[PDB]
RNA sequence: AAGACCCUGUUGAGCUUGACUCUAGUUUGACAUUGUGAAAAGAC
RNA sequence: CCAUCGACCGAUCCUGAUGUGUUCGGAUGGAUUUGAGUAAGAGCAUAGCUGUUGGGACCCGAAAGAUGGUGAACUAUGCCUG
RNA sequence: GUGUAAAGUUCCUUCGACGAGUCGAGUUGUUUGGGAAUGCAGCUCUAAGUGGGUGGUAAAUUCCAUCUAAAGCUAAAUAUUG
RNA sequence: GACCUCAAAUCAGGUAGGACUACCCGCUGAACUUAAGCAUAUCAAUAAGCGGAGGAAAAGAAACCAACAGGGAUUGCCUCAGUAGCGGCGAGUGAAGCGGCAAAAGCUCAAAUUUGAAAUCUGGCGUCUUUGGCGUCCGAGUUGUAAUUUGAAGAAGGUAUCU
């Protein structure tokens, strides 16, 4: 049936914690190695860039 | 049928039900769409407003009474005392109520400033006017620009006056002429005509 | 000017006047067709009341219409259910008399428009009504702009939709809390009430 | 999610968890709240004493707004003071200059007197108030003022 | 006006009071020199009905609560059985002078 | 049989009440004796 | 051939009647359709 | 957190102060009574398994009941023409 | 521009027409959450002019509040197995 | 020679019917089912049956809601609320006012003496710059077609110069 539940609701707190703390994974080069990412070669995380 | 300690439930779902469900799939569709409208009709009428001004007017209800919001329009007493004619009014984003009608001062106050207000600030064109002074207004967001606002509850400090009578026996002597009203006023009258 | 004189006279329908009246008009009215064409409106200011004009394309028509009740049409009385259902007589109706004038009348006169109706006369067996009509493609119609309006397809067979002044009051469709089921149509109403909403975020 | 269904378990076990004898069928006992004066008896009574019949007198068109009037205790009074001058309030509140506070304004319809106040001069305006809290407020040197 | 408090007679808060022109459309009931002439003539022409025939003959031999007992039955509420009697004693009144 | 008849079956061949069926009775009573002020032989003068 | 006999089921159906509850029809009254005269008894 | 004796709020029974629209008010003190109450808040929201009720409701299964239609090419009976 | 024209605003005086076998009442049937009767319809009775309707417990008495029926048109926000 | 009523014509010119089904406005109207039986109830003011529309329909500018310090055409969403209430007070059932929001838009007749002028309108004919304009002739119409007013008012006499 077309009635069943599709979407989910989350509270918009929680959501807010999971944002920052995968912001937060984002700095830490053994995470971003374990995700996948070619980051072998970048001095430093995070890796700003200038705004040119 | 019944069975363990539980809460007994009303579920109405008796009639058939499902030739009469509504799954509001478009929702952000509809969303998208009347975004849309409100753009297409701004950009038809601009620089005037796609708002009419509203009254501020007091809610009903005794549960509502502490609140003010927007009402309808404004009566045929408040544009009279701006000078604004019921027939002209809506040709310059006013708005007109000939239902609602102004039995105490505060409420009468609040929408003649509201209407002084956005006579004010309003230009009305005409044919001497030019392109360059009509682009040079940007389409103003009327119920922004002139919000409604609750009166601020009382705050701050003041000097304390006890009455005597405490507010409680107050409120029990009031119920009490309230309710022995009608029959205190009936032995009062047969009382006198006895004499 | 006369009108308002034929106003109240046509309040006292109990005075010997109007009783006389009444008598020949009904014998009159019930010795021919049991829908014929009016030459002219036998109330002419109940007729102007109810948006009359003697213009061309303005249509009188009476009719009279059994009185009575609706005997259910079952053969032998014969239900075939549970008892709440087994009633034959003493059933009625859900519209009024006029309103089944107003149709048959608008069912003989197809090319026409019902304007409204209003009642005329009254024995044991007929009630009789005369209705106004309008026809659509008269010039005299189509260019008056009070008018105008009936032209619009919507407005197709309006008595057989319930949509005259006799059909809104059968409907129920007035004001306030003595109407709150049948204000905005009983079966809108119901539905709205009876249909489960559903939201994509279900609270 | 079905996968964590005790569905899942069931598969080749032939009553689905229905027992052999008992034999899971359609409406052993009736629908709904069937029975509930029979054989359902003994679980309305032990669980759901009261169900059955009238207590009370009928209100034809009852308006709820009219009940309207949500309490506030002294306990919790001093939250509806403006929270950046609590404290300030607290020191230099006396007989000549004492906060206000509009409870009506703030969404209440009566002054009920669960808890202490601070030993602090108050003027509490309000619709309602019942007798022991008024007597707390004037015994701090407060004072209940009647508003409609 | 009010008295300023949640309880007893006359409750509520106190407004400034304003006065407020009538509308047009309370004064329906009114009646004016068109329609009380037009009334006159309409009811020398049409004359009364046999209930109100019948409802003068009960008044001149003194039966009011006997006439309003009919009154009631014929038009339906004791509101309009009672103005309706005493439109018929006026009725009567004038037949005599 | 009984479906055709208020005569209709038994396990002899009867009637099984009165044929005489009031005059009052509706469509599907009245077989027999309609109404009749009295039965059996005539005799003596009428 | 998921016994047609028998029993069970708060499963039926055909038929009957002084079962429970109704019903077409029919009959009886009142009111309306429904007017115009006269007489004799009664009533205020 | 548990056992026990109290205190507080509402319902019920009694008492009945200063007072009075003299019939209202209800100070104060009692009572093997009563409440899904108080006595330094715990809730709201999302999700998951299990359990419940209404829904086709684990799947397949009646004998029935209703609404609207189609058949007298068989056959029953009358009529018309052979 | 046929503008001694059409319209609007303010003040003063006198007026101010406003829908009937309809409203309303009884009763019958049906329906409604509408309960001494929510709407609808049949039959009987049948109005008034500060009158009429409503004010969710029937009635009479006295007030109050609020609208203005028995004639009419009208975009948008709403629905959509075609 | 009029008039009123009523006819006829292959008279001049028009109009209606039928189709489609998802939604829309009405009429008519079940039973299975639930109540562990069953009749009121429920299913359901549903299915089937009938009439009538559009791009939406219907509703709509209060004979409304309220009881407040009052709101202010209609419609929809969220809430009110599984609540007031209805109900073999069983099984079950069940709205409205307020509040937030989407969208917002207002009006037309009848009842009035043009009475110093039926000022109104269909049709025919001619003509033109043709969804029509002009001219003319019948006809409709005083048992009332125009202008003027619609309760928020408004009218007839004045008014102040205004706009
Ligand atoms: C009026 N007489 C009282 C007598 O009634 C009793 O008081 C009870 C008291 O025991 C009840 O209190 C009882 O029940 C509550 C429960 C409701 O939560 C418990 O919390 C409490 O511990 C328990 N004692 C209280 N609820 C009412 C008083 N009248 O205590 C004795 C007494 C003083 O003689
Ligand atoms: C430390 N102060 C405590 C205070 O916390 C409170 O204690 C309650 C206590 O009275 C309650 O317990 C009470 O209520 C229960 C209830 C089941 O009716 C009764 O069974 C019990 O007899 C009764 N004493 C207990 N359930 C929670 C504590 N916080 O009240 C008692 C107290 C001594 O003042
Ligand atoms: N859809 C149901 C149609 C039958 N109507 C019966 C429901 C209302 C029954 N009356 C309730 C009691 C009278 N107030």
């Amino acid at each position: 049936k077309t009635w069943r539940r599709w979407n989910v609701k989350v509270n918009h707190n929680e959501k807010r914690y999971a944002t920052a703390s995968a912001i937060a994974a984002s700095a830490v080069t053994s995470l971003v190695l374990a995700r996948g990412h070619r980051v072998e070669q970048v001095k430093e995380l995070p890796l700003v860039v200038s705004n040119e | 049928a019944i069975s363990k300690n539980l809460p007994l439930l009303n579920n109405h779902f008796r009639k058939h039900w499902q030739e009469r469900v509504r799954v509001h799939f478009d929702q952000a569709g509809k969303k998208a769409s009347r975004r849309q409208s409100r753009l297409r009709k701004a950009a038809k009428i601009a620089p005037r407003p796609i708002d009419a001004l509203r009254p501020v007017v007091r809610a009903p209800t005794v549960k509502y009474n502490r609140k003010v919001r927007a009402g309808r329009g404004f009566t045929l007493a408040e544009l009279k005392a701006v000078g604004i004619a019921p027939k002209y009014a809506r040709t310059i984003g006013i708005s007109v109520d000939h239902r609602r009608q102004n039995k105490s001062q505060e409420t009468f106050d609040a929408n003649v400033a509201r209407l002084q207000e956005y006579k004010s600030k309003l230009v009305i064109f005409d044919k001497k006017t030019k392109a360059s002074e009509v682009a040079s207004f940007e389409q103003v967001d009327v119920s922004a620009t002139f919000p409604v606002e609750q009166p601020a509850p009382e705050s701050g400090l003041r000097a304390v006056e006890v009455p005597e009578q405490t507010a409680y026996r107050t409120l029990r002597l009031a119920r009490n002429e309230k309710k022995y009203k009608g029959i205190r006023e009936k032995r009062a009258k047969e009382k006198a005509e006895a004499e | 000017g006369a009108y308002k004189y034929l106003e109240e006279l046509q309040r006292k329908k109990q005075s010997d006047v109007m009783r006389f009246l009444y008598r020949v008009r009904c014998w009159e009215y019930r010795q021919k067709n049991v829908i014929h064409r009016a030459s002219r409106p036998s109330r002419p200011d109940k007729a102007r009341r109810l948006g009359y004009k003697a213009k061309q394309g303005f249509v009188i028509y009476r009719i009279r219409v059994r009185r009575g009740g609706r005997k259910r049409p079952v053969p032998k009385g014969a239900t075939y259910g549970k008892p709440t259902n087994q009633g034959v007589n003493q059933l009625k109706y859900q519209k009024s008399l006029r309103s089944t004038a107003e149709e048959r009348v608008g069912r003989r006169a197809s090319n026409l428009r019902v304007l409204n109706s209003y009642w005329v006369n009254q024995d044991s067996t007929y009630k009789y009504f005369e209705v106004i009509l309008v026809d659509p493609s008269h010039k005299a119609i189509r260019r008056d702009a009070r008018y105008n309006w009936i032209v619009n397809p919507v407005h197709k067979h309006r008595e057989a939709r319930g949509l005259t002044s006799a059909g809104k009051k059968s409907r129920g469709i007035n004001k306030g809390h003595l109407f709150n089921k049948t204000k905005a149509g009983r079966r809108h109403t119901w539905k709205k009430h009876n249909t489960l909403s559903l939201w994509r975020y279900r609270s | 999610p079905t996968r964590l269904t005790k569905t899942r378990k069931h598969r080749g076990n032939v009553s689905a968890g229905k027992g052999r004898i008992g034999k899971h069928r359609k409406h052993p006992g009736g629908r709904g709240k069937a029975g509930g004066q029979h054989h359902h008896r003994t679980n309305l009574d032990k669980y759901h004493p009261g169900y059955f019949g009238k207590v009370g007198m009928r209100y034809f068109h009852k308006q709820q707004n009219h009940f309207w009037r949500p309490e506030i205790n002294l306990d919790k009074l001093w939250t509806l003071v403006d929270s950046e001058k609590k404290d300030e309030y607290l020191s230099k509140s006396s007989a000549s200059a004492a906060p206000v506070i509009d409870t009506l304004a703030h969404g209440y319809g009566k002054v009920l007197g669960k808890g202490r106040l601070p030993e602090v001069p108050v003027i509490v305006k309000a619709r309602f108030v019942s007798k022991l809290a008024e007597e707390k407020i004037r015994a701090v040197g407060g004072v209940v003022e009647l508003v409609a | 006006a009010k008295s300023g408090i949640a309880a007893g007679v006359n409750k509520g808060r106190k407004t400034t009071a304003k006065e407020v022109a009538p509308k047009i459309s309370y004064r329906k009931g009114a009646s004016s020199q068109r329609t009380v002439f037009v009334r006159s003539i309409v009811k020398e022409v049409a004359g009364l009905a046999p209930y109100e025939r019948r409802l003068i003959e009960l008044i001149r031999n003194a039966g009011e609560k006997r006439a309003k007992k009919l009154a009631k039955k014929r038009l339906g509420t004791h509101k309009r059985a009672l103005r309706k009697v005493e439109e018929m004693t006026q009725v009567i009144a004038e037949s005599r002078r | 049989n009984p479906v055709d008849h208020p005569h209709g079956g038994g396990n002899h061949q009867h009637i099984g009440k009165a044929s005489t069926i009031s005059r009052g009775a509706v469509s599907g009573q009245k077989a027999g004796l309609i109404a009749a002020r009295r039965t059996g032989l005539l005799r003596g003068t009428q």
